[PDB]
RNA sequence: ACUGGCUGGGCUGGGCCUUUCCUUCUGGAGAACCGCAUGCCGGUGUGUCGGGGAACCAGGACUUUUACUCUGAACAAAUUAGAUCGCUUAAAGAAGGCCUAUGCUUGAAUACAUUAGCAUGGAAUAAUAGAAUAGGACG
RNA sequence: UACCUGGUUGAUUCUGCCAGUAGUCAUAUGCUUGUCUCAAAGAUUAAGCCAUGCAUGUCUAAGUAUAAGCAAUUAUACAGCGAAACUGCGAAUGGCUCAUUAAAUCAGUUAUCGUUUAUUUGAUAGUUACAUGGAUAACCGUGGUAAUUCUAGAGCUAAUACAUGCUGAAAAUCCCGACUUCGGAAGGGAUGUAUUUAUUAGAUUAAAAACCAAUGCCCUUCGGGGCUUUCUGGUGAUUCAUAAUAACUUCUCGAAUCGCACGGCCUUGCGCCGGCGAUGGUUCAUUCAAAUUUCUGCCCUAUCAACUUUCGACGGCUGGGUAUUGGCCAGCCGUGGUGACAACGGGUAACGGAGGGUUAGGGCUCGACCCCGGAGAAGGAGCCUGAGAAACGGCUACUACA
């Protein structure tokens, strides 16, 4: 169409941003980076609907411009930011630490974390091999490339950055036993345990889980992030990702309700 | 200007196709460069995206190469004799991929002299005009290239009897119209029978 | 076939050097200066046929510079007049929802056959797609079926 | 509302026997049954003790082909059905709620589209091939 | 809410239609009109024609300041704010409409081992030098035409504009070789990256020997017994990733660039070293993408039954051209391709879809229109700049208006 298009336009933005179709005619568009445009969190639906710090669109490019927040030790001033998955956002004047993950319901949520665990991240290996002069390198998914790493790591695996030199510190494998969370689908959210898995010579294999509570459930090798073998590496959210259903929900919050007052 | 889309064509059952869109940036095309013999003369086209691409008109020398020995020197060309497609090139001398071409061996031949002291295609026995030798300043020379016929070999018959006449066959494998340069190699073994026969027959 | 040279130009692999002075003896066809070949996958075979052979198609998924990707088809020989191309026959059923039953439907497919294989009329095959070689050609067979009385 | 019992009556499913059992190779770790003794009240952690056949995982080879049905994956937002909150009610909206608070806490769910394409279980129903001038199967 | 009533006859029972009844985010019009919440609106006929006003520009401490520019009095090169102008970027997004279009657009689902990509993000490049050269804007002053966002000739000057252009060190590899104790060697050249061509490596499944030619050897009683040895990634699949050799090029890139801080050493020299940023730069990866592309699916018509190849119609080969594949194009050669399972052609008061209206179930009908995709700026064609245009609030020519 004669370019590339440079505006978006509300009601068709994506519904996990959670923005009401009224008051007013765009959405915030957020501008290319590390994350896909259709998987990411602009920063500034961030700090004015989420956080209520600022009111409107003004104050809200005063607070990066300002220089007083920095994603992954980084202070990027851009609005309209992609932030994706995993990353560490830190706000240190106010000193809170904030990380990206899915609830169990497939939305972002405002998760607190302690200032010693802000200082690390994992990442998943898409493609692992040896660039110009021979040196190996591998890229994750925010878009870092490190060279020289250790041998045995392949790909479809997970290592851990330190987030201040950046080199791997830890690995994990890629096999029955490990604990997984799930970023896109029908199933963004769920936690569980690879059961085993099914390959198909050609495209789109096929993994099964089981979650804490017996039950079951399937998605696509390109689908799932290895956060651990056991004893997860970060800080679940509260729920743990466990995947209730309507009845039981309903009654559990009532009950809490009723006791709480 | 010139277009290379599919709308304007016939489909496969027989169907005339109708009036789409007008002509778009993409999908075009550009007049076929020349090449031929002559001066050199370079020009200089941008294509897509910030890219450059070279056009040859004339060219009188290119890179060649022997395979099997391994000896690339820039030597000059003579004349395209055969072109597969048309026999309408060879008369005008236009060069394109896989023509058929006249080589001297002026830097191939020096080249092999070095390699050893050996001769290469001598017929003019009778005449004995131009005969002369210098010594190699050494013994041990020798020694070395005593040592590297043993297993390197002599050069097959077929191929000598033509550095007599001085012209070598060579295939041009550049692409004159995009790089700039017609580079190629040189011709040995079994693909001489199929060319020979149908060059001077 | 008859002769293999018989063109114009000189029909041979590319980047295969023929006329070396020493000979040696080894594996890795293409390496040694012997005809080259690959291996498709999911199961397929390469036939004894187009590695003791002497044709050279640059077209041909074998021996050649093509890969195959993407849908795997099966079908009919319908004719094969032509020139190392034929047609296939498909046939399935459409549904019609509203009269709750379905309705015979027909196409016609394209795809370029191998020298490897011979395939006269009312045999089966399986093609699989590859990059677009003519106007109406984007497969290649691939596995003659055996002939049933 | 909670607890146990009937050799209670059924429905769904899984194992063996009746000529029918259910392909095969390589590797991983390892339970139950077995013999040893340091220990306690016919038994067990003992140990880098060892011998079987089998559940799981990874790797390789083999199987008549389509139609049909079950279960999976993937597939906009708005719209349809539909849960919650007294905008004073309603059409609407996705807000809100608690005490006194330099504060705390939540939701923004769920189902369907249905044809075509990718996997999985089922083997009745409707088609199709196989040994007859044996050019048949196995060692 | 799965529903019916009046009408042929002197009166009766039927087939059968006409009329009545209800909804419509579905248009027009007549009569009438006190209040509160919400707000569609020159689509249908004419994608017909347009006066006038507006709708796209941009500066931070960080590209270029001698304003006879403003403001003070810390700057004898300047140092604050700052008109005009050069340079950089965007202007290819938005907004409007539905004329053309019947496997065409479009929908779901696949592929790029067949390509391009400014910008964003992450990595990444040892083979005069206290600094190189000419113009031009703004500007003073002299002009032309009734007419314009027209411009002439004379005199000055800046670059992140244009054009040049050294950069510290050694090892190792292949060739030439001053030199003979027939045994290795003085010294001599090349070796980043960009392009093109040719050759080489890029392995591997379970083992025991026995012969031909000969040279590193350990132990050693000099009779001899022997023999061990290093790497090599990935995909279902490649000539993949990467490395080595021989060469080549009107031939690139490897910082003559700008702001803040004011530091440390000893030969005390207008000496050496040192931080954080901005703007750029070859290659790889990512993001926004783009272009092609596999399978299946569209309303009426037989008073449309056989169509396509003269001047490509189906395929093979060799090249040209494009960012790349391809009958896309140029040559030579075969005779093919579609069809009653409805091809080809004709009509549409036809942009496609998500969807709207009405209901027992099954359906009938509408969809220019707030979301996604496509096309167009009076009708046709052609092109410059740029990563991206066959652009029209860009240019060139014809047609019709003016």
């Amino acid at each position: 169409a004669r370019g590339p298009k440079k505006h978006q336009k509300r009601l068709s933005a994506p519904s996990h941003w959670l923005l009401d179709k009224l008051s007013g005619a765009y959405a915030p568009r957020p501008s290319t980076g590390p994350h896909k445009l259709r998987d990411c969190m602009p920063l500034i639906v961030f700090v004015r609907n989420r956080l209520k710090y600022a009111l409107n669109y003004r104050e809200t490019k005063a607070i990066m411009m300002q220089r007083l927040v920095k994603v992954d030790g980084k202070v990027r001033t851009d609005i309209t930011y992609p932030a994706g998955f995993m990353d560490v956002i830190t706000i240190e004047k106010t000193g809170e630490n904030f990380r990206l993950i899915y609830d169990t319901k497939g939305r972002f949520t405002v998760h607190r974390i302690t200032d010693e665990e802000a200082k690390y991240k994992l990442g998943k290996v898409k493609r692992v091999q040896l660039g110009r002069g021979g040196v190996p390198f591998l890229v994750t998914h925010d878009a870092r490339t490190i060279r020289y790493p250790d041998p045995l790591i392949k790909v479809n695996d997970t290592v851990k950055i330190d987030l201040e030199t950046g080199k791997i510190t830890d690995f994990i494998k890629f096999d029955t036993g490990a604990l997984a969370m799930i970023t896109g689908g029908r199933n963004m959210g769920r936690v569980g345990v690879i059961t085993h898995r099914e390959r198909h010579d050609g495209g789109f294999g096929i993994v099964h889980l089981k979650d804490a509570l017996d039950n079951t459930f399937a998605t696509r090798e390109s689908n799932v992030f290895v956060i651990g073998s056991e004893k997860p590496w970060i800080s679940l959210p509260k729920g743990k990702g466990v995947k209730l259903t309507i009845a039981e929900e309903r009654d559990q919050r009532r009950a809490r309700a009723l006791a709480a007052a | 200007g010139i277009s290379r889309d599919s709308r304007h064509k016939r489909s496969h059952t027989g169907a005339k196709r109708a009036f789409y869109r007008k002509k778009r940036a993409f999908e075009l095309g550009r007049q076929p460069a020349n090449t031929r013999i002559g001066p050199k003369r370079i020009h200089i086209v941008r294509t897509r995206g910030g890219n450059h691409k070279y056009r040859a008109l004339r060219l009188d020398s290119g890179n060649f190469a022997w395979g099997s020995e391994g000896c690339t020197r820039k030597t000059r060309i003579i004349g395209v004799v055969y072109h597969p497609s048309n026999n309408e090139l060879v008369r005008t001398n236009t060069l394109t991929k896989s023509a058929v071409v006249q080589i001297d061996a002026a830097p191939f031949r020096q080249w092999y002299e070095a390699h050893y002291g050996q001769p290469l295609g001598r017929r003019r026995q009778q005449k004995q005009g131009q005969v002369v030798e210098e010594v190699k300043k050494s013994k041990s020379v020798e020694k070395k290239q005593a040592a590297r016929f043993a297993a390197h070999g002599k050069v097959d018959p077929a191929l000598e009897k033509q550095f007599e006449a001085g012209r070598l066959y060579a295939i041009i494998s550049s692409r004159p119209g995009q790089s700039g340069r017609a580079d190629g190699y040189i011709l040995e073994g079994e693909e001489l029978a199929f060319y020979q026969r149908k060059l001077h027959k | 076939e008859l002769t293999v040279q018989s063109e114009r130009a000189f029909l041979k692999q590319p980047h295969i050097f023929l006329n070396s002075k020493v000979k040696v003896k080894s594996t890795r066809p293409g390496k040694g200066g012997r005809r080259w070949y690959k291996d498709v996958g999911l199961g397929f075979k390469t036939p004894k046929t187009a590695i003791e052979g002497h044709y050279i198609d640059k077209k041909c998924p074998f021996t050649g510079m093509v890969s195959i990707r993407g849908r795997i088809l099966t079908g009919r020989v319908v004719s094969t007049k032509m020139h190392r191309t034929i047609i296939i026959r498909r046939e399935y059923l459409h549904y019609i929802p509203k009269y709750n039953r379905y309705e015979k439907r027909h196409k016609n497919l394209a795809a370029h056959v191998s020298p490897a294989f011979r395939v006269e009329e009312g045999d089966m095959v399986v093609v699989g797609q590859c990059r677009p070689l003519s106007k109406t050609v984007r497969f290649n067979v691939l596995r003659v079926l055996p002939r049933t009385g």
